[PDB]
């Protein structure tokens, strides 16, 4: 009944999910790497951050737990 | 007692025919007419003897022990004994 | 009559809290009888069953902190 | 003879059925012959497809029984391997290899079966797509995928289920934005009924592995961000979030309504397995916790009601203890419990459509099915309602 | 996934080698000694034709689906299809 795991997820939702959960800027965030095809491949700030997005929603409102202003 | 084995196999699930070869391609214990038992088991006897020669061509010490021809409408199990063989036709379902 | 109801209630709650011995199990088991966890003549027996019920409750909260870690 | 002729014929569009029937027949001849209370029935393990791949969700096949779609969230282990695995396994044959592998282009999430469809494995993915696999094909790549438009799905589809009879068979797949979309089971390029579960506060409700009561209604039990089960519709004015079942403190993980009625009343009651470490029995018209079960060690990843015995349920935890609970005899203790080897965070619980068998989605890879014969459809229709009444009498202290 | 088919069907015990011969008598899919099994493939295909004649001559509407040749040393199971065939030797393991 404090903020340890809730604070970790709160900080994730605040900074690690700033461009993932509240991704108002990372709308079309493509990838810049090497692969097979040489086309518009993508790796957005929320792609591997599905845990950051779900952490934001379900953790910030898992019990009305910790969540920063951002 | 082969009579109880045959009578027990009468009301079994899907039995098309319970026969057995008896004179090296010429059956005697027939529950069907002349072609279905004698001619069909004769063709089966000749073809299983050819299969014996087939696996014998692969290895002469490798003879046959059992044959199971499962198909869309029938499953023919062949039990090869010393002289006479055995042909039992059963339903696939 | 209240003492007899308390004794029978304490017997039922003791048979339940003896059987059910977890946190909520022994809790609602010792509290399954109103006169057991209410009347003092039976609240002493409720405390006797609570000596294990509160122990399992403490185990549940301690294991809760350990599992939360 | 030559490598060109062999490789052209082996890869010709003639040998696809030849390789399918060859693998089917040789795997059919795999049963070795001879020529001379929880059962803990069987475990499912695949080497190229089930290792460090957590199970997304399991699903029993209403048509073609003893079939379950073991969806798999392909982790960051093998990127070259096609992300997402949906393995179909066989119980009647008792095989060790998966019958048909159904990989994808994204980590498949909650892949289920499609009712009134013999060769249609439906399933959401990590790319927000509810991909579709055909059992007729040999290529294990899904030929039908889902769009990602504003009307289509955006979040990874964590729950796809069918609702409706042969007249209006709907593919209700829901995202965690509340966007529910009814899709057709033939074409997957355009949704049929697309909308969002708008709420008063926090519209994008993180739904979680919903279900439907027996009868295929449009109302689904939404396992919200903190319990708050929203029985919601799809059409009419009640479309979107309609009823809220609050009095919970955690995100639901597996939520299943009443299965097929075996021998008791309809029992319009669902159950919530969640991160709250305790299973909770609820009614579809209660808005009060009907009964909160014992605080299990670890979360409660899934729960399911058996169609044979619609008065009991199986639930899981992080330690690996599958607990089935009947309430006709028990009040605060589980009925039958069994664990899996080691401590696997058992993710799923799915009772077979015929009942008395439990599919448990383990931690990573393996899927353990259970069999029982003790809990049958005993005609205790009155005792179940009486126990529910005593629960409604004792819960109010 | 042809190599996956060879590795998975060869993973079962008793299977000495997945020597799948087509209707042409050529070892289209094999993993054992080619000259020794080439004669075996041609012989087994000729007797596969004998079994096809057996099924098509005993009954008109019958189609050979699967064959089991339990030999003395091995269990030569034949998997015939509508277009080609399969030869797989599995010992009584």
């Amino acid at each position: 009944n404090t903020q340890e795991i809730f604070d970790d997820w709160a900080r994730k939702v605040q900074q690690r999910n700033l461009g993932v959960s509240g991704r108002i800027f990372t709308i079309e965030s493509t990838r810049v790497r090497g692969r097979t095809g040489n086309v518009l491949k993508l790796k957005v700030n929320f792609l591997p951050e599905i845990i950051t997005l779900s952490k934001e929603v379900r953790n910030l409102k898992w019990l009305g737990f910790r969540v920063p202003l951002a | 007692e082969v009579e109880e084995t045959l009578k027990r196999l009468q009301s079994q699930k899907g039995v098309q025919g319970i026969i057995v070869v008896n004179t090296e391609g010429i059956p005697i214990k027939s529950t069907m007419d002349n072609p279905t038992t004698t001619q069909y088991a004769s063709l089966m006897h000749s073809f299983i003897l050819k299969a014996r020669s087939t696996v014998r061509d692969i290895d002469p010490q490798n003879d046959l022990t059992f044959l199971r021809i499962r198909s869309k409408k029938n499953e023919i199990m062949v039990a090869p004994d010393k002289d006479y063989f055995l042909i039992v036709i059963q339903n696939p379902t | 009559r209240i003492d007899r109801v308390e004794t029978r209630i304490t017997a039922r709650l003791r048979d339940q809290l003896g059987t059910a011995k977890n946190a909520n199990e022994m809790f609602r088991i010792f509290s399954r009888f109103n006169a057991l966890f209410v009347r003092p003549h039976i609240r002493g027996a409720i405390r006797e069953y609570q000596t294990q019920l509160i122990q399992r409750v403490k185990d549940d909260i301690e294991s809760l902190h350990d599992k939360f870690k | 003879l030559t490598e060109e002729e062999k490789q052209q014929i082996l890869h010709s569009e003639e040998f696809l059925s030849f390789f399918d029937h060859s693998t089917r027949i040789v795997e059919r001849a795999l049963s070795e012959q001879i020529n001379i209370k929880l059962s803990l029935n069987r475990q499912f393990f695949d080497e190229r497809w089930s290792k460090h791949r957590v199970v997304s969700c399991l699903d029993w096949s209403s048509q073609y029984p003893e079939l379950l779609v073991a969806s798999y969230n392909n982790n960051e282990d093998a990127p070259h391997e096609p992300d997402g695995v949906a393995l179909v396994w066989n119980m009647k044959y008792k095989k060790t290899t998966p019958e048909y592998v159904f990989h994808c282009q994204s980590a498949v999430m909650s892949a289920t079966f499609a009712k009134f469809h013999p060769n249609l494995v439906v399933g959401g993915t990590y790319s927000g797509q509810i991909v579709l696999w055909d059992n007729r094909s040999n290529k294990r790549t899904p030929v039908q995928r889902t769009p990602l438009s504003a009307a289509a799905h955006t979040h990874p589809v964590y729950c796809v289920n069918v609702v409706g009879t042969q007249n209006a068979h709907n593919l209700i797949s829901i995202s965690t934005d509340g966007k529910i979309c009814s899709w057709s089971l033939d074409m997957l390029s355009h949704p049929q009924d697309s909308m969002e579960l708008v709420h008063k506060q926090s519209k994008a409700v993180a739904v979680t592995s919903m279900s439907f009561p027996v009868g295929d209604v449009n109302n689904f039990v939404v396992g919200s961000e903190e319990g708050s089960v929203y029985t919601a519709c799809r059409h009419g004015s009640k479309a979107g979030i309609s009823e809220m079942f609050e009095g919970h403190q955690g995100p639901i993980t597996g939520i299943h309504c009443h299965a097929a009625v075996g021998a008791v009343d309809f029992s319009h009651l669902f159950v919530t397995s969640s991160f709250d470490w305790t299973v909770k029995l609820w009614s579809t018209k209660n808005n009060k916790p009907l009964y909160s079960f014992e605080d299990n060690a670890g979360y409660v990843y899934d729960v399911m009601w058996s169609p044979t015995h619609p008065a009991l349920f199986a639930c899981v935890d992080g330690m690996g203890r599958l607990d089935l609970w009947n309430l006709n005899n028990d009040t605060e203790v589980p009925t039958a419990s069994i664990s899996v080897e080691g401590n696997p965070a058992l993710n799923r619980v799915r009772w077979t459509h015929s009942g008395r068998e439990i599919a448990v989605g383990d931690s990573e890879g393996q899927i353990v099915i259970y069999d029982v014969g003790e809990q049958i459809a005993v005609p205790r229709n009155d005792e179940w309602a009486r126990f529910g009444r005593t629960l409604a009498e004792i819960n109010a202290n």
